């Protein structure tokens, strides 16, 4: 319940057939047939998993559907496959180098799968009996653990007592024990003993008493990225670095060791390699050093499939003094396959507007949708998409359910485009601050 | 310092060194900002931020704890909640090298493997001598018979904060300045007191305060 | 007594129930269309369904953009979060600027939790613990002026009692839910056990021992984000003295944000929490670099993004971090496609006069008619802000000569003593050595 | 199996005392470059020269990185190899001089041999034996500790020092656990519990490891391989200590620090001392820096200094630029982007571009490594397209062709598949031509 309606929340998957043939309007996506077919080919390359380190580039004019294509590929990838979506401005850090940030982004997009068997004994503790020997080296124990339906008695060991006297349980607490591994957790205290101690305390919490069978079997599959293993193996307590970001330039030797022993786990048969996709939106503002590191970082076996999106033409590359296509050097473009996206026509704009109004729970008339389509052909698509949401509130203020042409016209009058704002700035230039800092504040000449 | 000096069958010498600089604080800021009372919400917000909305809580986030225990190899699933809510110096002091299970994602680096072998190793071993550059450099240049060249000019205790009319402020400052756990950690226990505690009182060695 | 600072005569947008604006209402004069558009955006924020809505209000200086953003904040109310910001504040020496923009994004999404406060306070009459070297429980007796009440307690709160050095005869404070223990002091009934003592003696509480109260707690997502991402460790309840290492800001990972999101969602589904999205307002958006402008595009596409309001007073101006990008309002063309632009108009003479009269009556000053026309003529000739800043020295000069009203001579004297930018520039140009 | 832009190349392909043949080891052509790189390989195996630089230069898509990995495969997996990009030297933690020095020391390896005499096995008895005459004021005056060990096809009872009993209490060793006793130090450590005692209790944690194989007494020769950088970073950090500074810093961020020349000098002299005893052996390796035009002139000056060292490895540089200003300067036009001071201290290896037949052969071997079947006409069209646009673009469009062939349920790639893949995915020239004739900010 922590999700609101985003810019493209209607797109849930890539609308392709079993022959990788795109439908005209299915699964949230409209048009873009060749780009969707190529993205399906890339999807099958990730789903095969026998390829490694391939860079694709999605190039097109603005408001064409490149990040829509990335969102569709992400939704059709399925779960338990890593997908890292970064922007180009995120890799310039104060306490991390660009090369190390790119390495962390590369290793966040490839993970391994571990399956483990759990036998949980979760119940409420009734009574613990401790028997101590004369020497005191080893102790035996009795644990009477109770669910709603069933109560039994177990024999504990010496390390069981040593792990139980830490995080002290006190005959009425809900705990759970793993039989195969010996894992211990204290879930809290039962609600049946909530009126005994009259004041809670800082470290207590009240949970419900579990029901059913005491011994339960359940399998769990964990997918762990290579970056998480890097962070864990770089410090004494490294999970705080997973949740705080203070990893701080992990050395290369532990990464080489982790690569070797991930390979030996794959050879034994305990873990399996799950490749993924890294998406860099707005790749044109990366440095030339980042481009060289991207060029040589794709030739490793533990490298994901990298998707890049650019809306730039022949423009300057940052860190240099020359101009290049897509803002990218030719060495990076030689290691790439380019997906080209193309501008829409009136019918596709109308279909996208109808889908966005349906997703936003707005009812439009036919004339209102035609006027919004005409505005979306003259102006861009996002202006009409925003006009839907403000015209809905304009219509609601009039005590009307469906929007009309008058509400769309009032929203067009109250909110301006880029072109009308350009004209209105250009014809009143003296009331604005120019490049030289000049302004005419007063109204009387 | 301003301390307790004399203006001239035993004598008492008690520690009384203070700082001449005094920072004066009104009672209202203490009582309405740091201490809980009926008209403020210090303890409620503390519980909400630290226990209820903590993401290492096994009562609400059991899957994250199980994932982290497969990652790290911790035998207990309440270890991360305990680590995330204790200060760093206390975490340094009561850290115990308990056993961890083998079926985990944590490893032994070759640097740690080189470190662990030469912990008790004697001289004239090849690994031991390759890992002991600093002690050989200490004993070659005669560094236990050198003289001190620098001493500081001024030594000064921390700035004393006073609040007029409050015993709670004095107890809190005395607890912070003379914390028994860290003060015991930076010192040691006398040997006859260790004998009296171990033998005459039956306190085991593992129950001794860390020193 | 009362302070006035450039606003606070602005109380709201001053609209009716149909969204139309009166000419003078709520401290606003003029500007019908911008106020109507701001009311529409306020209703869209109140609808609580949309994420990533961005509105840029643009116009010249001293035209009313900051007053409109403030009036949006007053129309929303104190429950809705409002995070005002200037564009220069995103540059820090501790973390990257995109991280700071992410904290400011998550500071605009709030939560409401319904809690209770349960407090026992009084003088301790009995403190008897019983074992089975481990204590089982402790029974504590508390006394006030309205009676006595006995309580059973767990060993943890007994350890907290032992930490605070509580004996028989001390007035203590116990909160039931958290287990916090505070020692108020010893009681006046034991004030004569010695002639001189180091203890403070407080009286008995005049009310009951047990007190119950229902409270409301307001937090944001950034508070939970920084509560769960403390690198040094959890802090104690009372700390006059600092930590051993200085904790600095760190790049909070997206994994911690995902875990905080799922915990907040699971608490929302149980009816414990209510989600209140709010407004992030960024004044002087022309100060932003192109890297922050590029990160804003992917930041506005999140599912938990707030409503972003931007303001700018530039025209066809180059963008910071570039060399040959000329763009309107100093905003790049990639983000102006995601925006809705609201225009803000310059003022006329009678609007200036009504603004001056409103600022005079909020500042508790009386002005004559002729002084008002001279102040209006000065505002049209120099600046609107010049007359509003000259209103108070006129009042001081009138108070010096024992008068309760501002007369033309006070206005002329204040104009003689204080200059504007134009006359100061005129002195600057016809000068020899640096004025 | 995962393939990534390489791994069809195993070695160089030279015969003994001779020239390179045309196709061997995955290489098609580049005969003179392979011969020079083989001479460099024998120079590295000679283990005599120190601080030699080789820069191999040519245009893009020619085989410089391939020759570097071929050198690494021909040397073997025991000679150290440090691949590197010139962009990686810029760090925000230490200066780039120290990053280059760390990468320098990471390419020199040490071969250390050692003999360990060890006792291990299940504990059968563990008794401290009292002395004949006890001393007053104490309890438990021990003269020796009798510990009995049991393993597979063996059992032996030992007589130990009394000072092993405190380590017995320290490691919490009882009867039934399997332990690990090394000769000179004593210093027992508990491996675990035996598997024969696994099911005495329903709930327990002590892990259960199997009973060890072989006799309880064994002398094994272990060979442990480390680099000189590992010795430096092990000696620099303080060892296992009880002070608050060490355990305080173990829980903090491991920040890189400026290791001094003093520590490297003491490490070098103790390494030389044990090499002169015959215990150790030094194995120099290869440090490979790719795209050396990204390096600043200060790093070039440090390379000029650092190539003069006694312990330095061989260093291989690769560049694709022609006449380019050196970074950090405004007016130095230099060949390959390398300043003339470094250029005077190296040999230059020329790598030449390919032809139609070589492009066709490279496409064929990349196809059969990827486990794909390509027809003759599709191979000729792919070779023609590789000549027309790029060899890399022809290699990039093999797996889309395989996926589009498997979509129509075929195991063969034909002409219409490569035509559809060419229509779906563009190259650099066609995208540039689309950019040049469009005015929608494309
Ligand atoms: N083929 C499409 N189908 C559905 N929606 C689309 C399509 N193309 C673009 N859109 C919509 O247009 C809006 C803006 O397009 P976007 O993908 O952000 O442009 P760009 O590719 O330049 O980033 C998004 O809300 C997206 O949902
Ligand atoms: N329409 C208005 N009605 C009344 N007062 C106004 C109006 N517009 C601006 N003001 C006042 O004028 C002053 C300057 O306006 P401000 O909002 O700072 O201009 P800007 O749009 O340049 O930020 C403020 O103190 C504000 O209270
Ligand atoms: N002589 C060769 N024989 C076989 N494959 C080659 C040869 N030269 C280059 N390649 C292949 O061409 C691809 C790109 O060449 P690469 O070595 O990256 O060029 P560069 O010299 O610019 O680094 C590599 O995947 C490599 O396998």
């Amino acid at each position: 319940s922590l999700s609101l309606i985003a810019a493209h929340s209607h797109i849930t998957g890539l609308g392709l057939d079993e022959n990788l043939q795109p439908r005209p309007t299915s699964e949230g996506m409209v048009g873009q047939l060749q780009a969707r077919r190529a993205a399906g080919v890339i999807l099958k390359m990730v789903q095969n998993g026998t390829i490694a380190g391939r860079a694709v580039l999605v190039a097109g004019p603005p408001s064409t559907g490149k990040t829509a294509l990335a969102m569709g590929v992400s939704q059709s990838l399925g779960k338990d496959v890593p997908f890292t979506a970064i922007a180009g401005s995120e890799i310039f850090s104060l306490e991390l180098s660009k090369t190390e940030a790119l390495t962390q982004a590369f290793r966040k997009s490839i993970g391994i799968k571990i399956k483990e068997e759990t036998e949980l004994i979760e119940g409420e503790v009734v009574e613990i009996q401790i028997d101590r020997s004369i020497t005191g080296g080893h102790k035996q124990g009795k644990l009477t653990i109770k669910t709603t339906d069933m109560e039994t008695i177990y024999e504990l060991g010496n390390k069981m007592i040593d792990g139980l006297t830490k995080e002290k349980v006190l005959a009425g607490d809900v705990i759970s024990i793993d039989k195969a591994s010996g894992k211990i957790t204290k879930l809290g205290r039962s609600f049946a003993r909530s009126r005994d101690y009259d004041a809670m305390g800082a470290d207590t919490r009240f949970v419900q008493c579990p029901e059913g069978e005491l011994q339960k079997r359940k399998t769990v599959v964990h997918t762990v990225s290579l970056h998480e293993i890097d962070v864990i193996n770089s410090r004494t307590q490294g999970f705080l670095a997973l949740f705080t970001g203070d990893t701080g330039e992990i050395r290369s030797e532990v990464r080489d060791q982790i690569n070797t022993k991930v390979a030996e786990w794959k050879e034994e048969g305990k873990a399996e390699i799950v490749p993924g996709v890294l998406f860099i939106d707005e790749v044109h503002m990366l440095d030339i050093e980042c481009f060289s590191f991207i060029n040589r970082a794709l030739e490793d076996e533990f490298a994901p499939i990298v998707m890049m999106a650019t809306n730039r033409g022949v423009s300057k590359t940052r860190g240099t003094n020359y101009k290049s296509p897509h803002g990218l050097p030719l060495d990076l473009l030689d290691r790439s396959i380019i997906i080209t996206t193309k501008s829409y026509n009136e019918q596709e704009i109308k279909t996208i507007l109808s889908i966005r109004a349906q997703e936003e729970e707005v009812e439009l008339s036919s004339d209102a949708l035609d006027l919004l389509t005409k505005t979306g052909v003259e102006t861009s698509l996002r202006y009409s998409s925003n006009l839907i949401s403000v015209a809905q509130q304009i219509a609601m203020k009039r005590k009307n359910n469906t929007v009309e042409v008058e509400d769309v016209k009032r929203a067009y009058l109250l909110f301006l485009d880029s072109a009308r704002s350009v004209k209105y700035v250009q014809e009143n230039e003296s009331q604005y601050i120019d490049d030289q800092g000049n302004v005419q504040i007063s109204i009387a000449k | 310092t301003t301390f307790g000096k004399t203006t001239s069958k035993f004598t008492d010498l008690i520690y009384s060194s203070r700082n001449p600089i005094k920072y004066s604080l009104p009672r209202l800021i203490y009582e309405d900002l740091i201490l809980p009372n009926y008209n403020n919400d210090v303890d409620i917000a503390n519980k909400l931020k630290n226990v209820k909305f903590n993401i290492f809580n096994p009562s609400t986030n059991y899957e994250l704890c199980l994932f982290l225990s497969k990652l790290t190899g911790e035998p207990s699933l309440n270890e991360f909640f305990r680590v995330s809510t204790t200060p760093l110096l206390k975490r340094v002091i009561e850290r115990t090298n308990g056993p961890k299970n083998t079926d985990s994602l944590s490893f032994k680096t070759i640097t740690q493997e080189l470190l662990e072998v030469t912990r008790n190793a004697p001289s004239e071993g090849v690994m031991a001598s390759l890992l002991n550059v600093e002690k050989h450099a200490y004993e070659r240049e005669y560094l236990n018979c050198i003289q001190r060249g620098y001493h500081p000019n001024v030594s000064a205790p921390p700035v004393t904060i006073e609040v007029l009319g409050s015993s709670h402020v004095t107890n809190s400052i005395n607890n912070e300045l003379f914390d028994p756990l860290i003060s015991q950690a930076l010192s040691d226990i006398p040997a006859i007191t260790q004998y009296n505690m171990h033998v005459k009182k039956g306190i085991p060695v593992e129950d001794f305060p860390k020193t | 007594v009362t302070r006035t600072a450039a606003h606070t005569h602005i109380k709201g947008l001053g609209l009716d129930e149909s969204g139309v604006a009166k000419r003078v209402e709520g401290g606003f004069v003029g500007q019908i269309e911008a106020r109507e558009a701001c009311g529409v955006i306020v209703d869209l924020i109140k609808a609580k369904k949309m994420s990533g809505r961005a509105i840029l209000l643009a116009g010249g200086p001293s035209t009313g953009k900051t007053a409109l953003a403030l009036a949006i904040s007053q129309e929303l109310g104190p429950k809705v979060p409002f995070c005002p910001l200037v564009g220069s504040e995103l540059y820090s020496v501790e973390v990257k600027k995109t991280e700071t923009l992410m904290e400011n994004f998550r500071r605009a999404i709030g939560l409401r939790i319904k809690e209770t406060k349960e407090v026992y306070e009084g003088e301790v009459t009995e403190l008897t613990p019983e074992d089975a070297k481990t204590i089982s429980h402790v029974i504590v007796g508390l006394k006030s002026a309205k009676g006595t009440k006995t309580l059973r307690l767990d060993p943890t709160i007994y350890e907290s009692i032992q930490r605070e050095k509580v004996s028989i005869g001390d007035v203590i404070y116990i909160e039931a839910n958290t287990g916090a223990v505070k020692r108020v002091g010893r009681s006046d009934a034991y004030a004569t056990e010695f002639d001189l003592e180091t203890e403070e003696y407080v009286p008995l509480p005049k009310g009951e021992v047990h007190k119950k109260k229902e409270i409301v707690q307001d937090v944001t997502l950034h508070d939970l984000d920084v509560a769960n991402a403390r690198p040094q460790g959890g802090q104690d309840v009372i700390s006059m003295m600092g930590q051993l290492l200085k904790p600095k800001k760190t790049e909070i990972t997206e994994k911690l944000r995902q875990e905080v999101n799922k915990v907040v969602a699971k608490y929302i589904d149980q009816g414990v929490a209510e989600l209140i999205p709010g407004v992030l307002f960024i004044d002087e958006v022309n100060m932003l670099d192109i890297e922050i402008f590029t990160y804003l595009n992917k930041a506005l596409e999140s599912n938990i993004a707030p409503v972003v309001v931007l303001a700018s007073n530039r025209g066809m101006t180059t963008v910071r971090g570039t060399e040959d990008v000329i763009s309107p309002h100093g905003v790049p063309p990639d983000l102006i496609d995601r925006l809705l632009i609201v225009r803000t108009l310059p003022y006329d003479k009678d609007e200036i006069r009504t603004i001056i009269e409103r600022r005079a009556t909020v500042e508790r000053l009386q002005v004559e008619s002729s002084a008002l026309d001279l102040l209006a003529t000065m505002g049209t000739e120099t600046s609107l802000r010049y007359a509003l800043q000259l209103l108070a020295p006129c009042g001081i000069l009138a108070q010096t000569s024992n008068r309760k009203e501002i007369v033309v001579n006070d206005v002329n004297e204040a104009k003689l003593l204080f200059l504007d930018a134009k006359r100061s520039t005129k002195i600057l140009e016809t000068s020899a050595n640096y004025l």
